[PDB]
């Protein structure tokens, strides 16, 4: 019996260990004796451990969490493609807790609640990753989004801070409302919510004819739900807001984590179900209207934090192009395409929350930049050319993909558009750079050095950023390998 | 030659000093981290070299499956 | 006609929280309150095609999507709590200050 | 010495939310803003550069007719600030950006209202 | 004059700058600061979803894809 | 397959030589600025001499591409890169890495305040144009291509004098990448085709006459911009004259060339009957350019603007020649990119002589410069001779030898394209009549100071390849005449 749960082992470990991290908190942050101490930081290095040994634990048992596949076939399913996702997901969540010492201390955010509402998100997207069922993936969804609104709103006499948890309570209830009601209408139409019942109904008929106009719009309101999540065009306008107005750290949270466990669920829902182009149709035009949108609104803003919002709402539209095509190299392309812009958002989100000491908020307050701290221009400028998709930086391999797939599949619509709109982004990228390193001010704004996370952090991510394209083959291996794993 | 030992090292070594540097400290403020960042690149790098040749691995015996699962249509 | 009369009122319970939601711009409480409307309307979705289809997933799956209203309304209330104590008031206008 | 900072100072009195007058000081070629963050009026921290990129109309101040005519005309820029800061979006047209406004000596005696301060300070 | 600085300028950097920033200024607007719009654009959405791709079936004997996207581009050019 | 050739001095280690300067430099504090100058100096030095020497080992017989190497990005072994040259990309390997020490040479006094981020940049441009020069695979092309757009942006942007320096760095760095984006479309589409961007291979494949006319129009659609053609050259004015001198030589003397690069090495051979197609075409747009152009240029009162507006006129010109397809034209269209690759670059560094004293690039405020300042007035002088064409000069080599091609084509083309002997002289003598000649208008200029040593060091090596390329041509036809000969040949069997 003991044996059936090594399939569950990484996520028994970090649920005890964020049980045992918030009583610490709780015991010791009450302690007249102690004078009530700031628990934030003791608590957040005891979950970077907590999340690293979750790590170990994962990765050096793959063979293990695929044990008793059948016991737990009707609460989840683990395999390759979970594996290298759920890696990835610990992965950028140590990173992002590793980037929020300098904000606790500094700042005095003393409440550790916030690490255990992020450990707790991380356990619901681990159980997203896993997800096998449109009731185990909505539970988990839920579970992750609930963590998301209070964090949003921690800086809870913040006028911004509450606008963003109001705003996103809202319209993440609203859009989960409609992916439970496409839920139903799929339960209702074909009596299974397991996606291996889900397979057999669906395949081999999409629309011949005598269409379940219940599956459809079942499908069709996932769909939207999905879209919602990945902060697709029209169903994107919380993410600015939200982005602009919660803590950043929790702004650099939400950029990465959620999309790599919302991306999991839309494969193994969509790609491994089965309506077809209909829905491969809903992704292509949501791309479109999400690069034209994001490329303009973010030529529009002077603050970073709303430009880096709307940038990343461009490059979803970007990823969602290789989910569109309905290749085995699409999925590869848009797996590579996550990851690369998960380590360029790190980079960014670590020079912002380095410059958040001095309470950067304008594009115009990196004036004479490259004259008060060089090496950050430069690493800076670095991040801003990767994100333009210059090559031979390793933002340049979503854009290779995106002419690629138009080229091949016949679209040259798309092609203008991805022309046209990595246009307009390399002019709003440079723009950044030509405030650090063209503008002469009349004042300038001195920004207090880093700490030792950040400037570690960055250097290793600015090397990937300079040197992936020298050795790219782990990374194209490992993603065709997942890709062909969700069929086999 | 260019070993992955010695790119790791070099790569290591970068590492610390572009972390002093970002810090706006003297590049060897702590030299025994530069050793250790030496050390640990190297390392890093060696592993990544073994960890690609084994993808490199399980990558042909998926592309194998896939291919007779294919082949299985022409029969 | 059973089935179609049962799906109709959770039907139009559905409808009534999107409409709600349209007819509510300077009133966010009752916008929450169809939310719920919603949320309701789904769960009786599950508990026809449960017995229906003869199958208990519906009702499994209904019992914890009630979990999860009840935990969405409480984090929501205390969102407008803490809105309201900021700024003395649930206006509108004073939730705008994020734009562009 | 021939040349002074009095030479350069301009006479001004600012009428605080609480609808209380002060008398305060500036230096002509100087921002109106400066003359303002001198005692606290307003907060220095809350708008640090004289730039339009960089104002989120922290700097707004209100200016009877009287003084309008003698500074040069809003710029559209200057408009669409004060107009999307607006919380109804609505443009007063006795609103200008304090950061726009460069005192001379020809701006001696201008009384200004400085309305309640907005938000700034982004977690 | 007539030509590298008046029509080629026109149509190519000085007109182009000029749209562009025109119309980003118009989809940053649209980023209104009110909840309820979006919820409202969420709503629009979905109702598109359903309409366009569930109940274009008799439509197509009234309607044309080049009047679709026509109408579209001519929304632009409105006030 | 591992192409790895016999000869010692070789492609790759030519390459190395400014990255490892790159590096060193990245580490030596900006106190010790003798250090980083010897440093840069001496590194842009060794690889000019170690170009020299590829020049030596280099076989003038062959058709084939020579010192061919080769270059593994995956051990799955399907994408693997070559470096090799020929007789037509030689000479461009040999004029980057003579240019760069110049660069580092005319920023020599100023360096205190440039930094070693100056000399750094120039470093990262030699090495990525060196690349791009020795590439035989398209996607690579494209990749050290546009990566060059990044060192040439901060170059504008914090070395430029002043602050139009901002919207010309923004056109130069817009244009540039529509374009290569464009050819990185056709790129794809030729690689959905073959499998493969190995340019060997791809000479060697047949393309449909549809199929090739659309990859023209989208190589075209970078080269245009690249060359530049009208009318997309309006970045070109405002680019070389917001940059810094050595920017300005930079851009003028190397980066003007890609365009007319990619039409020798990937146009022209890839897609004969596309590039037959489309000859009246190129012959329009190049004759209406030389005209137009030379007569915007007579009309201009910015020393940098004139000596710019110049070069459009030479590359189109270029342009005519190259597209004849005979070896007067080929030939010619090569020696005239190098020969202009000097004397523009020249020529701007007698404007920046001028504007590093002065600060002013308004014609109207010298004149009589011939008094105060003799030895500047005479290299003047030969420079602006050598931008006439006047025979004796490396230009007049192929600007007649284009003519020669373009007459046995079509006469047309070549009547129109013989106007810019008219209108070049026009401009140019009238450009050095009213800086040097007439008399000084002391209430603007009074205090002057002729060449330093430095500067006459700087001009000697132009002055010494433009003689030399004009009396005896010999030495770099003879070198090139078996790759002209097959290029030209490519494509038909008869
Ligand atoms: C070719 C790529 C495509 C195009 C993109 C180009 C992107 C860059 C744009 C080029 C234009 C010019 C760029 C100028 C940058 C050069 C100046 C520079 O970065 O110098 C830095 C140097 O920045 C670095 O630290 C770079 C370190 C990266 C390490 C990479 C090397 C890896 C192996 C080396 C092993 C160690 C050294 C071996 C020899 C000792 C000095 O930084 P400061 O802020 O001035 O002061 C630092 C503080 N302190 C000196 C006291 C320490
Ligand atoms: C995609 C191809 C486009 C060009 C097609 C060929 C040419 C067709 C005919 C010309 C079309 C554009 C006509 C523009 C009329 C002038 C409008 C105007 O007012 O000009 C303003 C500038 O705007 C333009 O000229 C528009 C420039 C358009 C250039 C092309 C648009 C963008 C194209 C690229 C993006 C889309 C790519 C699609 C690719 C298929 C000047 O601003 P102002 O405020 O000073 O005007 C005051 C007024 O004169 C009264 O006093
Ligand atoms: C921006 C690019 C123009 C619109 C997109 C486009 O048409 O892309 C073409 C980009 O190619 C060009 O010609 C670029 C034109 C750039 C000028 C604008 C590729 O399509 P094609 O018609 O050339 O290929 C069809 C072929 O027969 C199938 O193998
Ligand atoms: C983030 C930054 C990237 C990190 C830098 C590179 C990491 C290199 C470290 C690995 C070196 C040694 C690995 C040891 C090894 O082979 O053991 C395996 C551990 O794998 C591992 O350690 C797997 C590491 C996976 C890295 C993350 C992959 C992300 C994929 C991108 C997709 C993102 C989109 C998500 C929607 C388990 O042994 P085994 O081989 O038997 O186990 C899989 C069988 N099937
Ligand atoms: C200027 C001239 C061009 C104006 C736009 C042309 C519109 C018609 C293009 C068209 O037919 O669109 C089809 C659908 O693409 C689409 O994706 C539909 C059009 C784009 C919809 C999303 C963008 C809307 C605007 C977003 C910003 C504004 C927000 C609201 C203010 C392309 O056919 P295809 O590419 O599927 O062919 C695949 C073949 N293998
Ligand atoms: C791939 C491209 C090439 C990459 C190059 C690879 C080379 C390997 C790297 C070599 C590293 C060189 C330096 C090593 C010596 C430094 C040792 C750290 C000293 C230490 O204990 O640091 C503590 C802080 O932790 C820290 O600062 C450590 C945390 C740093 C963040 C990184 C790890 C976070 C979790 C994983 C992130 C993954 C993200 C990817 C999605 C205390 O510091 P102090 O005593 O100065 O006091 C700071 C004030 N509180
Ligand atoms: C998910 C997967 C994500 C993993 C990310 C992959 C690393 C990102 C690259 C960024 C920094 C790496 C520098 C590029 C290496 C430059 C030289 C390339 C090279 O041949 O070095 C080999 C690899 O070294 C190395 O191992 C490179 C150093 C590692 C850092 C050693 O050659 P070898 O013969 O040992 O390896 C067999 C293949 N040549
Ligand atoms: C073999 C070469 C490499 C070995 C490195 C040591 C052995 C590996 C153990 C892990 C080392 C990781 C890096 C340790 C330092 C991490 C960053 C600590 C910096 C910090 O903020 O806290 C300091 C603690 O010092 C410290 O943490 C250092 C305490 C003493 C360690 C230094 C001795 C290293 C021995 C190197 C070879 C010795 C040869 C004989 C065996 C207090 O800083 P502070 O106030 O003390 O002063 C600093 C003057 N800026
Ligand atoms: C045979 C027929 C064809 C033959 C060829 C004819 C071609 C005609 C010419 C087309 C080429 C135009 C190239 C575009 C370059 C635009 C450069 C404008 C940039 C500039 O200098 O001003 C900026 C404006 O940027 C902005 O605000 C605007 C955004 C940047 C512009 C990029 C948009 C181009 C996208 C693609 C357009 C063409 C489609 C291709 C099919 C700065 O402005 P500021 O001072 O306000 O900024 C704040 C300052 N830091
Ligand atoms: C592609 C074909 C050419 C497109 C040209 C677009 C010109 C846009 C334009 O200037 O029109 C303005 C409306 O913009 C718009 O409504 C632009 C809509 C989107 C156009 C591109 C797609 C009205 O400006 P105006 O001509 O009245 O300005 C003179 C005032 N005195
Ligand atoms: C959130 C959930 C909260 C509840 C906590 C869940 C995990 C704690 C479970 C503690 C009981 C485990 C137990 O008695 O098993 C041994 C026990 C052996 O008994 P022994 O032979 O007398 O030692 O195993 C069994 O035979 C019973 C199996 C119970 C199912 C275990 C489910 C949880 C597995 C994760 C355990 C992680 C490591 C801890 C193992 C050492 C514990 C001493
Ligand atoms: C400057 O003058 C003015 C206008 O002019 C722009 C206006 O009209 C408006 C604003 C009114 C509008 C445009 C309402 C329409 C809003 C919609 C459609 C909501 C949808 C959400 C957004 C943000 C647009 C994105 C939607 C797209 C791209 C379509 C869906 C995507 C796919 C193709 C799948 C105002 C106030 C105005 O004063
Ligand atoms: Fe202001």
């Amino acid at each position: 019996m003991f044996n059936l749960f090594l399939a569950v082992f990484p996520e028994i470990f970090i649920i005890n260990a964020t049980f045992i991290l918030l009583i610490h908190g709780v015991v010791f942050s009450t302690s007249k004796k102690y004078d009530y101490p700031p628990l934030a930081s003791n608590v957040g290095w005891l979950g970077l451990l907590s999340v690293l040994i979750t790590l170990l634990l994962l990765a050096a048992g793959a063979p293990l969490l695929t044990i008793a596949h059948l016991f737990w076939n009707n609460l989840f399913r683990r395999d390759n493609f979970t594996y290298f996702c759920q890696i990835f997901l610990l992965l950028s969540t140590a990173g992002t807790i590793s980037m929020c010492f300098d904000f606790f201390d500094q700042e005095r955010f003393d409440a550790f609640e916030f690490i255990v509402l992020i450990l707790l998100s991380t356990c619901g997207m681990l159980f997203m990753i896993s997800a096998y069922d449109l009731i185990a993936m909505y539970l988990a969804i839920e579970l992750q989004s609930l963590c998301f609104y209070v964090i949003a709103a921690s800086k809870r006499k913040s006028e911004f801070s509450t606008e963003a948890g109001l705003k996103y309570l809202i319209l993440g209830a609203f859009s989960s409302g409609i992916l439970l009601f496409g839920c139903s209408m799929i339960y209702g139409s074909t009596g299974a919510t397991h996606f291996d019942q889900l397979a057999k109904i669906l395949t081999g008929y999409e629309i011949t004819g005598a269409r379940s106009s219940g599956i459809f719009m079942g499908i069709l309101f996932i769909a939207v739900g999905f879209l919602f999540k990945i902060t697709a065009v029209p169903f994107h306008m919380w993410a600015p807001d939200i982005y602009e107005g919660s803590p950043t750290p929790v702004t650099a949270f939400l950029s990465i984590a959620p999309k790599i466990s919302i991306f999991a669920n839309i494969l193994r829902v969509f790609i491994y179900g089965s309506y077809g182009a209909t829905l491969q149709q809903i992704f292509f035009f949501c791309s479109i209207a999400s690069m034209i949108l994001g490329a303009l609104a973010a030529m529009a803003q002077t603050k970073v934090k709303r430009l880096l919002a709307y940038s990343s709402i461009g490059h979803v539209g970007y990823i969602c192009i290789g989910f569109s095509c309905g290749t085995i190299e699409g999925i590869q392309s848009l797996l590579i395409g996550i990851f690369i812009y998960a380590l360029m958002t790190m980079d960014a989100f670590a020079i912002v929350l380095a410059l958040r000491q001095t309470r950067v908020k304008y594009i115009a307050d990196l004036g004479a930049l490259a004259k008060t701290n060089p090496i950050l221009a430069i690493t800076f400028s670095i991040t801003m050319f990767s994100y333009a998709g210059i090559p031979p930086l390793a933002g340049f391999c979503s854009k290779f993909y995106l002419f690629f797939a138009a080229l091949g599949c016949g679209a040259y619509f798309l092609a203008l558009v991805g022309v046209v709109t990595s246009v307009i982004g390399c002019f709003y990228y440079i723009r950044l750079v030509k405030r650090m390193f063209f503008d002469t001010p009349r004042t300038w704004i001195l920004y207090e050095p880093m700490d030792r996370n950040k400037s570690l952090l960055l250097a290793m991510t600015s090397f990937f950023i300079t040197l992936f394209l020298l050795y790219p083959s782990p990374l194209f291996s490992v993603t065709h390998q997942m890709a062909l794993s969700l069929y086999l | 030659p260019i070993s992955a030992t010695m790119v790791g090292a070099l790569l290591g070594l970068g590492t610390q000093m572009y972390s002093n540097a970002l810090r706006k400290l003297p590049y060897m403020r702590h030299p025994w981290e530069h050793v250790v960042g030496m050390g640990l690149g190297a390392v890093f790098a060696n592993q990544l070299v073994k960890w690609d040749v084994k993808l490199k691995e399980d990558l042909d015996v998926m592309l194998a499956k896939a291919r007779a699962a294919n082949e299985r249509r022409y029969f | 006609m059973d089935l179609i009369k049962y799906f109709t009122f959770s039907m139009i319970i559905f409808i009534l929280g999107i409409w709600g939601i349209l007819l509510n711009r300077r009133n966010i409480l009752i916008m929450l309150m169809s939310i719920e409307l919603m949320l309701l309307a789904v769960n009786l979705n599950f508990l026809v095609f449960s017995v229906s289809l003869d199958d208990m997933m519906g009702q499994v799956f209904a019992l914890l999507v009630l979990t999860v209203a009840a935990a969405e309304s409480a984090i929501g209330l205390a969102i407008f709590v803490i809105t309201f104590r900021v700024r003395g008031t649930i206006a509108v206008e004073f939730i705008n200050s994020i734009q562009g | 010495g021939s040349k002074k900072v009095s030479d350069r100072i301009v006479k001004l009195s600012a009428i605080d939310p609480d609808g209380y007058k002060q008398d305060i000081i500036g230096l002509s070629g100087q921002t109106l803003l400066r003359a303002l963050t001198h005692t606290g009026l307003i907060d220095p921290a809350s708008h640090r550069l004289d730039d339009i990129e960089a104002c989120s109309a922290e700097c707004e101040v209100q200016i009877a007719e009287e003084w309008l005519e003698k500074l040069p005309p809003r710029t559209y820029d200057e408009e669409y600030v004060l107009k999307r800061s607006s919380r109804s979006r609505i443009l007063n047209k006795h609103s200008r950006l304090g950061c726009q406004v460069v005192l001379t000596q020809e701006l001696q005696g201008m009384v200004v209202a400085v309305p309640e301060a907005k938000p700034w300070d982004i977690p | 004059e007539a030509l590298d600085k008046g029509a080629i300028e026109i149509l190519g950097p000085y007109g182009i700058s000029y749209t562009f920033r025109r119309l980003a200024e118009r989809i940053s607007q649209l980023q209104s600061g009110f909840v309820y719009h979006y919820a409202f654009a969420m709503l629009l959405g979905l109702t598109l979803f359903v309409t366009f791709f569930c109940m274009w079936d008799s439509l197509s004997s009234w309607v044309d894809n080049r009047l679709s996207f026509i109408l579209i581009v001519s929304s632009f050019y409105t006030k | 397959l591992e192409h790895f050739c016999e000869c010692y001095f070789n492609l790759s280690g030519l390459i190395l030589c400014p990255v490892l300067g790159s590096i060193i430099l990245l580490f030596i504090p900006n106190s010790r600025i003798r250090l980083i100058r010897l440093i840069g100096l001496c590194a842009s030095l060794i690889t000019f001499l170690y170009s020299l020497v590829l020049w030596i080992q280099f076989d003038s017989s062959t058709a084939k591409f020579q010192f061919v190497e080769s270059l593994r990005w995956l051990p799955y072994e399907n994408i693997n890169f070559y470096l090799g040259i020929d007789g037509i990309s030689l000479f461009f390997v040999i004029l980057t890495t003579f240019l760069i020490p110049i660069c580092i040479l005319v920023g020599w006094s100023g360096m205190r305040s440039y930094g070693k981020e100056y000399i750094i940049a120039f470093l990262i441009c030699e090495f990525l144009m060196i690349a791009v020069f020795c590439m035989l695979d398209l996607l690579l092309f494209y990749v050290f291509f546009e990566s060059v757009l990044i060192p040439m942006f901060i170059i504008i942007g914090v070395w430029g004098s002043r602050q139009r320096k901002i919207k010309a760095a923004y056109q130069f760095f817009l244009y540039t990448l529509l374009g290569s984006l464009f050819m990185l479309l056709a790129i794809l589409l030729i690689l959905f085709q073959t499998g493969t961007t190995d340019l060997q291979i791809l000479l060697t494949t047949e393309f449909s006459e549809r199929r090739q006319i659309f990859l023209w129009i989208a190589f075209f659609a970078s080269f245009a911009v690249k060359v530049p053609m009208v009318p997309v050259h309006i970045w070109l004015p405002e680019a070389h004259v917001e940059a810094p001198t050595a920017g300005s030589v930079i851009l003028a003397g190397i980066l003007l060339k890609f365009g007319t690069y990619g039409f020798l090495r990937f146009s022209i051979p890839m897609f004969p009957e596309a590039t037959l197609c489309f000859t009246p075409f190129i012959y329009t747009l190049s004759a209406i350019a030389i005209i137009y152009t030379s007569l915007t240029t007579l009309r201009q009162i910015d020393l940098k603007k004139i000596i710019a507006y110049s070069s459009v006129a030479h590359m189109n010109l270029v342009t005519i020649g190259m597209f004849s397809l005979n070896i007067q034209g080929i030939g010619g269209s090569i020696l005239l990119m190098l020969s202009h690759g000097l004397v523009s670059s020249a020529l701007f560094l007698c404007v920046g002589v001028l504007y590093d004293r002065h600060k002013t690039r308004l014609v109207r405020y010298y004149g009589g410069l011939v008094s105060t300042m003799p030895n500047f007035s005479t290299i003047f002088f030969f420079f602006t001779l050598a931008n006439m064409s006047l025979p004796g000069t490396s230009s007049f080599i192929g600007e007649f030898l284009i003519l020669v091609g373009a007459f046995q084509r079509n006469s047309l083309v070549a009547t129109l394209a013989a106007l810019g002997m008219i209108l070049g002289a026009a401009y140019s003598l009238w450009l050095y009549n009213r800086v040097v000649s007439g008399n000084l208008k002391p209430d603007f200029l009074h205090k002057f100071s002729d060449l330093n040593g430095r500067e006459v060091f700087i001009f000697i090596p132009f002055l010494v390849g433009l003689v030399w390329m004009g009396v005896y041509p010999k030495v770099f036809l003879d070198c090139m005449h078996t790759s002209v000969s097959n290029l030209v040949q490519h494509g038909k069997f008869h």
